[PDB]
C-alpha cells in the first residue's frame, strides 16, 4: 500500500530517474550544484549581516533619555494649553503623543481639551493645517 | 532462491 | 498436530481438497459437503499413519484396520484414497521395508536419464509400482549435484549442503529413513571488513536493516508502482535496487536543499531587519544632537522654544521604543538560526564503508539465487516464497551424498553412460548413450517412455550435448532459453586445528569493490572435522573458474589471516575447489527466475511430450517423453527436496499412463 518507513518512492520520481541512461546522474548533479549555490549564498548573507551588526555595536545607550516620572494633573496652566496647541499643529489626532509632549495630561483629558477649547483655540483651523502636510 | 539467504530477518 | 499436522507436513491444506484431488475424485468434490469431510479425514488420517512410521510400507489393509466408523464404513473410498496417495508418493516413498515382497513380473519399461535425486526418487517409485526401470548416468557416481568430498575423516559437500527446515519438507521423512546427522545452523554471522576487523554492532545492524528495507522497496516498485518494463527490456532486481538507492540519494539531497533553503529565508529576514535597525540607530543619533542643542538654549525661554525641547523629547523616546522592539525580534531570529544550524539533516545516504558492507548483503542475495542480481526477475525472483518450510535450517554432518547413495540401493544404474540422443515415436523410444571412458563404444536402449532429468544447464547447451529426435517443440525450447541457470562455487579448506570461534557456524568477509562482492564473501564451519568452507558467488563465481586452485586457496588464507592473525592460520592439509559452470554434466549450479521468465516456465518444463502419429490419420498417441528435476518444480525450484518431489510427480504421472488409473471411479 505504501513504501517501507523512511524509503521514498513517488511514481513521479521513478519516471524521472529512468527516462534515460544518465537522467540518473544528471538529476543528482542539478541538486549537488543547487546545493553548492545555496551554500555560498548563505555565507554571503552571513558576511553581509556580520558587517551590519558591527555598525550596531554599542546599541543606542548613548542616546537614551532618563525616565521622567510625573503625576497627572487636572488644571491646564496657560503654559500647558500652549504646549497643546503646538502639539496639535504637529501631531494631528495622535492623542498619545500630545499627552506625552505636555507631560502631565492623560489621553482622555487631551481628548476633552479638543472639545472644551475647540472654539477659543480654533482647533478646526489648526487641525486642517496639520492635514495640508 | 530466497530461502538460501544467510541471516534471514 | 494430529491429523491436521500430517496434512501440513505433506504440503496440503487440511480442510480443503486440492486441484489434483478434484481430478481423481470428481464424484466427491462435486458432491455434498458431508462426504468431502470424510474424504479429507481419510486422506489426513492415512497420512498421519504413514508419517508416524515412515520406515515400513503402509498397506490398504493396515489402513482400514486402524480407521474408525463412520470412516471405515465405506471401503471403496478408503481404497481409492489409499491408492491415490500411494501413486503420488505421499505415502510409501523413499526407503521403506516392503511387507508384500515384489510382484514377480514387471509391466512396461522406462529409461531414466540421470541419477540425480530427481531420477533416483522417480526410479524407486516406478520400480515400486512394478515397472522395468533403468537409469543412465554420465558420472561415475550417483547424486549429481548432491556431491560430497571425502578423504580421511574430512567430509564436506560441494553441492547441496543445507536442509532448509523440516516443516513440510519431504526430507524430514527421508531423514527418519536414513542416517543423516542433522545439525542446526546458528543464525549468527559476524562480518569482517577488508582490513581484518569486525564491523561494529551499530553499523552491522543499520546496514542490514537498510538492505531489508531496500528489498521491500523493490517489491513495492514492482507490485504497487508497476515498474516492470524499461525500454521493452524487463526490469531486473539489480536495476531496481539501483533505482531505489538513487531515489534514496536524491531524497537525501532534496532534504539538505530545503533545510539550507530555510536558513537563507531566515538569515535574510534578518538582513532586512538589521537594515531597518541601522537606519533607526541613524535617525536616533541625529535626533539626539537636535534635542541636545535644544536644551543648550538656557532658560528663560518662550513657549515654542520649550515645545521644541519637549517635542524632540517625545519623538526621541518613540524612536527608542521601536529600536527596542526590533532588538527583541533580532533576538528571536538570531537564536532560531542556532536552532536550524544545529540539527542538520543527513550528510549522505551511505558512506563508502557503508556501501561496501551493503555489498556483502547483495553478495548474500547473489549467493542465494546463484546469480548477478542484474539477471533476476524483479516481479518473480522470489515467486516460490509462500512455500518456504518452517524450522531451523540444518546441515548434513555426515555429508549429503549419504542420501543419493541410500536411494540408489536396489536399482539398475548404468554409470559412465552419457546419453547422446533421445528418439521417441508413437510406438516407443530409443535412447542412444556412450561409454564416457572409451567414447565410441555405443549403446541403445528401447523403452515405452523416457524420463529426462538432465540439468537445465545441460538442456541449454549450444550446440546440443543431447539431441532430441524429433526436436522438442518450440514451446519447450523457449522455456529452456528464457529460464535462468546460475552458478555458485565452494572452496573446501581442511585443517589440523580449529582456529576460529567454534561456536560460530558462518562468518562473512567484506570485499573491496562492488565488482568483487562475491569473492570468498562467506565462510562455513559445519563439520565434525576442522574444515572451513568458502562461497564464491555472483559475478565472481564465473570468473574464479578460470583461476588455479592455488591462487584461490591463496586469497582464502590471506583473508583468514586478516581475520584471525597471520599465525593462527596454518597451511591447509587438503583443499578442493568446485567448478560447476564448467562441469559438463551440470553446466551450472541451479536455476533462478531470470528477467523475462516467470514461475510459469517451470510448468512448461514439467509438461510431457507426445510424438506425432506414425501412419498419418492414426489415433492420437500416449505421451512418451517426460521431465523431472529442480528446474521443473515451480513451488520448490533449485533444491533437493524440490528435485525429489518432481521425481515423485513424474513417477506418478508415468504409472497413471502405462499401468492405468484404477482409483479414479
Ligand atoms: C553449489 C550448490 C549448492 C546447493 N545447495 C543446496 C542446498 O543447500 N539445499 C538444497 O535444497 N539444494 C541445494 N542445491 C541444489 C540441488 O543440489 C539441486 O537442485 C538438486 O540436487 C538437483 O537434482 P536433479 O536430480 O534435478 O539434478 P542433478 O542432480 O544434476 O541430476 C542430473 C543427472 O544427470 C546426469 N547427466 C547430465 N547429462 C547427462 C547425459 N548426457 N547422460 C546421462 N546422464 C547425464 C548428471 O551427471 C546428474 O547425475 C545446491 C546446488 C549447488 C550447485
Amino acid at each position: 500500500r505504501k513504501p517501507p518507513k523512511g524509503m521514498f518512492l513517488s511514481q513521479e520520481d521513478v519516471e524521472a530517474v529512468s527516462a534515460n541512461a544518465t537522467a540518473a546522474t544528471t538529476v543528482l548533479r542539478q541538486l549537488d550544484m543547487e546545493l553548492v549555490s545555496v551554500k555560498r549564498q548563505i555565507q554571503n548573507i552571513k558576511q553581509t549581516n556580520s558587517a551590519l551588526k558591527e555598525k550596531l555595536d554599542g546599541g543606542i545607550e548613548p542616546y537614551r533619555l532618563p525616565e521622567v516620572i510625573q503625576k497627572c494633573n487636572a488644571r491646564w496652566t496657560t503654559e500647558e494649553q500652549l504646549l497643546a496647541v503646538q502639539a496639535i499643529r504637529k501631531y494631528g489626532r495622535d492623542f498619545q503623543a500630545i499627552s506625552d509632549v505636555i507631560g502631565n495630561k492623560s489621553v482622555v483629558q487631551v481628548k476633552n481639551f479638543f472639545v472644551n477649547y475647540r472654539r477659543r483655540f480654533n482647533i478646526d483651523e489648526v487641525l486642517q493645517e496639520w492635514e495640508a502636510e | 532462491p530466497r530461502s538460501f539467504l544467510v541471516r534471514k530477518p | 498436530s494430529g491429523v491436521e499436522g500430517a496434512a501440513f507436513q505433506s504440503r496440503l491444506p487440511h480442510d480443503r481438497m486440492t486441484s489434483q484431488e478434484a481430478a481423481c475424485f470428481p464424484d466427491i468434490i462435486s458432491g455434498p459437503q458431508q462426504t468431502q469431510k470424510v474424504f479429507l479425514f481419510i486422506r489426513n488420517r492415512t497420512l498421519q499413519l504413514w508419517l508416524d512410521n515412515p520406515k515400513i510400507q503402509l498397506t490398504f489393509e493396515a489402513t482400514l484396520q486402524q480407521l474408525e466408523a463412520p470412516y471405515n464404513s465405506d471401503t471403496v473410498l478408503v481404497h481409492r484414497v489409499h491408492s491415490y496417495l500411494e501413486r503420488h508418493g505421499l505415502i510409501n516413498f523413499g526407503i521403506y521395508k516392503r511387507i508384500k515382497p515384489l510382484p514377480t513380473k514387471k509391466t512396461g519399461k522406462v529409461i531414466i536419464i540421470g541419477s540425480g535425486v530427481s531420477g533416483l526418487a522417480a526410479a524407486r517409485q516406478l520400480q515400486s509400482f512394478g515397472m522395468d526401470v533403468t537409469l543412465l548416468e554420465a558420472r561415475d557416481r550417483v547424486g549429481g549435484r548432491v556431491a560430497t568430498f571425502r578423504k580421511g575423516n574430512y567430509v564436506a559437500d560441494l553441492g547441496a549442503m543445507v536442509v532448509t527446515g523440516l516443516g513440510g519438507n519431504p526430507m524430514a521423512v527421508v531423514s527418519k529413513q536414513v542416517n543423516m546427522e542433522l545439525a542446526k545452523i546458528k543464525q549468527k554471522c559476524p562480518l569482517y571488513e577488508a582490513n581484518g576487523q569486525a564491523v561494529p554492532k551499530e553499523k552491522d545492524e543499520m546496514v542490514e536493516q537498510e538492505f531489508n528495507r531496500l528489498l521491500e522497496a523493490t517489491s513495492y516498485l514492482s507490485h504497487q508502482l508497476d515498474f516492470n518494463v524499461l525500454n521493452n527490456k524487463p526490469v531486473s532486481l539489480g536495476q531496481a535496487l539501483e533505482v531505489v538507492i538513487q531515489l534514496q540519494e536524491k531524497h537525501v539531497k532534496d532534504e539538505q536543499i530545503e533545510h539550507w533553503k530555510k536558513i537563507v529565508k531566515t538569515q535574510e529576514e534578518l538582513k532586512e531587519l538589521l537594515n531597518k535597525m541601522v537606519n533607526l540607530k541613524e535617525k536616533i543619533k541625529e535626533l539626539h544632537q537636535q534635542y541636545k542643542e535644544a536644551s543648550e538654549v538656557k532658560p528663560p525661554r518662550d513657549i515654542t522654544a520649550e515645545f521644541l525641547v519637549k517635542s524632540k523629547h517625545r519623538d526621541l523616546t518613540a524612536l527608542c521604543k521601536e529600536y527596542d522592539e526590533l532588538a527583541e525580534t533580532q533576538g528571536k531570529l538570531e537564536e532560531k538560526l542556532q536552532e536550524l544550524e544545529a540539527n542538520p539533516p543527513s550528510d549522505v545516504y551511505l558512506s563508502s564503508r557503508d556501501r561496501q558492507i551493503l555489498d556483502w548483503h547483495f553478495a548474500n542475495l547473489e549467493f542465494a539465487n546463484a546469480t548477478p542480481l542484474s539477471t533476476l526477475s524483479l516481479k518473480h525472483w522470489d515467486q516460490d516464497d509462500d512455500f518456504e518450510f518452517t524450522g531451523s535450517h540444518l546441515t548434513v554432518r555426515n555429508g549429503y551424498s549419504c542420501v543419493p547413495v541410500a536411494l540408489a540401493e536396489g536399482l539398475d544404474i548404468k554409470l559412465n553412460t552419457a546419453v547422446r540422443q533421445v528418439r521417441y515415436t508413437a510406438s516407443g523410444c530409443e535412447v542412444i548413450a556412450v561409454n564416457t571412458r572409451s567414447t565410441s563404444q555405443t549403446f541403445i536402449y528401447k523403452c515405452d517412455a523416457v524420463l529426462c532429468t538432465l540439468p537445465l544447464g545441460v538442456l541449454k547447451q549450444q550446440p546440443p550435448a543431447v539431441q532430441f529426435v524429433p526436436p522438442l517443440p518450440e514451446w519447450k525450447t523457449s522455456a529452456v532459453q528464457r529460464m535462468g541457470f546460475g552458478n555458485l562455487n565452494k572452496v573446501v579448506l581442511c585443517f589440523d586445528r580449529v582456529f576460529w570461534d567454534p561456536s560460530v557456524n558462518l562468518f562473512g568477509h567484506v570485499g573491496s569493490t562492488t565488482a568483487s562482492r562475491g569473492e570468498l564473501f562467506l565462510f562455513w564451519n559445519l563439520y565434525k572435522a576442522p574444515i572451513l568452507l568458502a562461497l564464491v558467488a555472483g559475478e565472481a563465481a564465473g570468473i574464479m573458474e578460470n583461476i588455479s586452485d592455488d591462487v584461490i586457496v591463496g586469497r582464502c588464507l590471506a583473508i583468514l589471516k586478516g581475520i584471525f592473525g597471520s599465525s593462527a592460520v596454518p597451511q591447509p592439509k587438503e583443499t578442493v575447489v568446485s567448478r560447476w559452470r564448467a562441469d559438463p554434466w551440470a553446466r551450472g549450479s541451479y536455476s533462478y527466475v531470470a528477467a523475462g521468465s516467470s514461475g510459469n516456465d517451470y510448468d512448461l518444463m514439467a509438461q510431457p511430450i507426445t510424438p506425432g502419429p506414425s501412419i498419418p490419420g492414426a489415433p492420437q498417441p500416449i505421451p512418451r517423453l517426460f521431465f523431472a528435476g529442480e528446474h521443473t518444480i515451480r513451488n520448490y525450484p533449485a533444491t533437493v527436496h524440490g528435485a525429489l518431489l518432481s521425481g515423485l510427480r513424474e513417477a506418478g504421472r508415468i504409472a497413471d499412463q502405462f499401468l492405468g488409473a484404477m482409483y479414479t471411479l
